[PDB]
């Protein structure tokens, strides 16, 4: 009932997915061998939403790991819970895109898309009532971005009504690991806006910010970033797995946060994050969770919403709490910063509650807000792409793959139009 | 024999269902198994459970209820509750996926499949009952399932069933403190169907109940459970006559006779006067005069709109427990004397009074004082035009922006329905304004 098919593609995709499945298993107490070890029978009432059953009671994650660098298979097998995934789901090429979007979207991705399409088709038809797919990937890299958008387009053509949610890791000019990041990000979002149901953007520099200011971690590694994004991702579909007082599945978030089909980019956040030092100081309660999850710092994107204005926003609270408290906090923050919320929307906040908290935790919120600050984070990539495209740098790498300059023109123009749309709905008044 | 088929749509509706049914089982002392335990064997206290329950013929009393939802979560928590064996499993209907606050999705795409099974179960329960008063339907007009499925069910009930009754208990979107963004559209469409197909629509706003709780019960951190139990007390007081004998008996069918003066105007606020902490009642006298005065204080309205801005068109007071008709007459006289309270001219006699001996029970675990006197007032007032104009304004904002219409249009809903329902609401507020004036 309301099944989910997790799809991770790419190095960052595989790391995110591995950490995510680790956390969801810790939530269901499933041991890496594949069996159950928890104590609350509730942990099994919705366990099918993410795992399929196999012979011997062994639960298998309904995940689909794909990549073009075959080493990533070894990578995911190395970590704990690497034993979980059924090897049939593993799909891998041999060459690797090498940060190339086209290579992973035209030359090679077209040769693995058939196999992963067979796999996702089998996983879907195996499930009766499919809420949709939760794909996760990074736009900076080539395989991740390119193959992800290719398969997303395909599956969208195949399963139009089902939810197609995407956690995209857009690169930032701050970290700028690679150099073809602009072309990758542009040619990804150009199709993302056309196919994705809803998209959560995640920025490594924002995660580093959070891990330096909010958390005080002397050595934040990619493991910790994946940990944060996993906590978020779990918090997103929490109501799907636990009863709570007011439920909200994925489609509910979609309808409650998508004014217009082209505005499907949000900035997630996780509330109770506190450093090990200040943990004993700041007491845990609903107003504290609100103040935090609405801090411009606590967002998992690099866009400061203070510059923007929340079109709509939502929050999901885990753990038993007073509905009056949370709803009053929502109304309060609404009436406090009325400049930060669009006026034509009467009450721009959507609130939900699940009474099952994350393990070892009492209360926790997973904020998901659609803003216009994201338009700034896209202006960044837009101007970067424009700069590195005026003189046509590295363009031969892409054009040799069968892509043409018209594709870049249309992609940057589509991104520009999206930016203008967000801008208008920010400045628009009623 | 005074049967009342109960209906419940949506998560809110089903939670209220849990509340009211716990309350009823406690009233008639029906253990969670469903077997009424005999007490003292001084004679079977029959005729009591029959209003809401039905004996299967073997000592098991099943509730004449039907739970409807498109999400299998809350209905399963019901299944895995203290009342698992209590409900005949057929009535706890469930769907795979929900409308997700999308009234259209639940009205055309998803609902049109489960509505058939629900209608079957309803016709079953009806063929069981003999001399049915009417149906109660609790639903959240904010959520997709609630609003949409409720509209569909009420239409089907109207066409298939006679003049029996249709009582509607709507959890309207609170005016100030909302929970979902799309609440306006669903509420408006639900209302456009409701005003056509419902006999009585008593409104309920979680904001007002929060205020009543913190003001009186001093529970600063209320949950949906406390609200549910308050509403359960309300609908219990509404059907106390159908079960317990008193000086005056008010069957459910009498409201749709008295309170609603015109077919369109059938929305009503409600209030429950004695609501006091178990530890606070130690300081209260609780005279019937005190009860009656408090029941008209606009703060204690179960919905949130001040009748001081409006006019009382009709009221129905229902008292429970240590009630004496002399004092009731005195109290209604004093209230008619008040100036803060005003009645329309053309309605000179604005009171339907009921008096039932049964003192309202106390549920263990709910913070309410034991009490020997209680009242519940269902009042059709002009002030509800305030909340309707409020929703009109919000919906007008959103729709003039054409904000979310794409979601609904994707569900085959012709967008013309939006403007149609909004024009119907304009006509409705105009009707309220019209009948608010005096004669010439
Ligand atoms: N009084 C009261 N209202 C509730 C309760 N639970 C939910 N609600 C109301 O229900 C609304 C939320 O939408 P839902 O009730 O979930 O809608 P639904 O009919 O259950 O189905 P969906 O639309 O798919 O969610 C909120 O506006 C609440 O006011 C409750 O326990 N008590
Ligand atoms: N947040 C996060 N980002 C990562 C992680 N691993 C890699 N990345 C980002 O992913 C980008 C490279 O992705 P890549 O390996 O090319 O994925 P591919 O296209 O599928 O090969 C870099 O910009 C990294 O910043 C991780 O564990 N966490
Ligand atoms: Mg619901």
């Amino acid at each position: 009932m309301r099944e989910i098919v997790h799809i991770q593609g790419g190095q960052c995709g595989n790391q995110i997915g591995a950490k995510f499945w680790e956390v969801i298993s810790d939530e269901h107490g499933i041991d890496p061998t594949g069996t159950y070890h928890g104590d609350s029978d509730l942990q099994l009432e919705r366990i099918n939403v993410y795992y399929n059953e196999a012979t011997g009671g062994r639960y298998v994650p309904r995940a689909i790991l794909m990549d073009l660098e075959p080493g990533t298979m070894d990578s995911v097998r190395a970590g704990p819970f690497g034993q979980l995934f059924r090897p049939d789901n593993f799909v891998f090429g041999q060459t690797g895109a090498g940060n190339n979007w086209a290579k992973g979207h035209y030359t090679e991705g077209a040769e693995l898309i058939d196999s992963v399409l067979d796999v996702v088709r089998k996983e879907a038809e195996g499930c009766d009532c499919l809420q949709g797919f939760q794909i996760t990937h990074s736009l900076g890299g080539g395989t991740g971005s390119g193959m992800g958008t290719l398969l997303i387009s395909k599956v969208r053509e195949e399963y139009p009504d089902r939810i197609m949610e995407t956690f995209s890791v857009v690169p930032s000019p701050k970290v700028s690991d690679t150099v073809v990041e602009p072309y990758n990000a542009t040619l990804s979002v150009h199709q993302l806006v056309e196919n994705a149901d809803e998209c959560m953007v995640i920025d490594n520099e924002a995660l580093y910010d959070i891990c330096f200011r909010t958390l005080k971690l002397t050595t934040p590694t990619y493991g910790d970033l994946n940990h944060l994004v996993s906590a978020a991702m779990s918090g997103v579909t929490c109501c799907l797995r636990f009863p709570g007082q007011l439920n909200s599945d994925l489609r509910k978030l979609a309808v409650n946060l998508i004014p217009f089909p082209r505005l499907h980019f949000f900035m997630i956040g996780f509330a109770p994050l506190t450093s090990r030092g200040s943990q004993q100081y700041r007491a845990l309660t609903v107003p504290e969770l609100t103040q935090q999850m609405f801090d411009a710092k606590n967002m998992m994107c690099a866009a400061d919403p203070r510059h923007g204005r929340y079109l709509t926003a939502s929050a999901l609270f885990r753990g038993r709490m007073s509905t009056k408290e949370v709803d009053e906090q929502m109304l309060n923050v609404q009436n406090k910063n009325s400049s930060y919320f669009v006026e034509w929307i009467p009450n721009n906040i959507k609130s939900s509650i699940c009474d099952i908290p994350p393990k070892g935790l009492k209360m926790a919120v997973t904020f998901v807000g659609n803003s216009t600050a994201i338009q700034e984070m896209f202006k960044r990539v837009a101007e970067q792409f424009t700069a590195m495209f005026r003189r046509k740098a590295f363009l031969h790498w892409y054009t040799g793959e069968g892509m043409d300059e018209m594709e870049f023109t249309e992609a940057e123009s589509n991104m520009n139009d999206l930016v203008s749309e967000y801008q208008q709905y920010q400045d628009a008044t009623a | 024999m005074r049967e009342v088929i109960s209906i419940h749509v949506g998560q809110g509706g089903i939670q209220v269902g849990n509340a009211c049914w716990e309350l009823f089982c406690l009233e008639h002392g029906i253990q969670p198994d469903g077997q009424m335990p005999s007490d003292k064997t001084i004679g079977g206290g029959d005729d009591a459970f029959n209003t809401f329950f039905s004996e299967t013929g073997a000592g098991k009393h099943v509730p004449r209820a039907v739970f409807l939802d498109l999400e299998p979560t809350v209905i399963d928590e019901v299944r895995t509750g203290t009342y698992r064996q209590l409900f005949h499993p057929e009535q706890l209907i469930s769907g795979k996926e929900d409308a997700a606050n999308n009234f259209a999705r639940g009205h055309y795409t998803i609902g049109k499949e489960i509505v058939d099974l629900c209608l079957d179960r309803i016709r079953k329960l009806a063929d069981n009952c003999t001399g049915l008063q009417g149906f109660l339907v609790f639903n959240s007009v904010g959520g997709g399932t609630g609003s949409g499925l409720g509209s569909l069910l009420l239409e089907r009930l109207s066409v298939d069933y006679g003049k029996k009754s249709k009582l509607g208990f709507t959890i309207y979107p609170s005016p100030q403190v909302s929970t979902a963004v799309v609440e306006p559209y669903n509420s408006i469409l639900s209302t456009h169907s409701l005003l056509e197909h419902t006999d009585v629509a008593v409104m309920l706003d979680n904001e007002a109940i929060y205020d009543i709780c913190r003001r009186n019960l001093d529970i600063e951190r209320p949950t949906y459970t406390n609200l549910n139990r308050l509403i359960a007390q309300v609908i219990s007081s509404l059907t106390a006559s159908l079960r317990f004998d008193g000086a005056l008996n008010v069957d459910i069918t009498e409201f749709q006779t008295n309170l609603v003066p015109y077919p369109r105007i059938h929305f009503m606020l409600s209030s429950y006067a004695p609501i006091i902490s178990a530890e606070k009642a130690y300081h209260e006298q609780l005279s019937v005069a005190e009860i009656t005065n408090s029941a008209f204080e606009p703060a204690n309205m179960m919905a949130k709109c001040d009748p001081r801005h409006g006019k009382y068109m009709a009221c129905s007071m229902m008292y429970r427990g240590d009630v004496v008709p002399k004092d009731v007459n005195a109290s209604i006289a004093t209230i008619k004397t008040k100036r803060t309270i005003q009645f329309v001219d053309w309605c000179p006699t604005g009171f339907k009074v009921g008096i039932n001996y049964q003192p309202p029970t106390v549920v263990p675990g709910g913070d309410l004082a034991k009490v020997m006197r209680a009242v519940c007032m269902i009042s059709n007032s002009t002030a509800i035009a305030e909340v309707f104009s409020r929703l009109d304004h919000k919906f007008d904002l959103m729709y003039a922006k054409r904000a979310f219409v794409h979601w609904y249009v994707g569900e085959g809903m012709e967008e013309g329905e939006f403007s149609e329902a909004r024009e119907d609401l304009a006509a409705l507020e105009k009707d309220y304004e019209e009948v608010g004036i005096e004669t010439a």
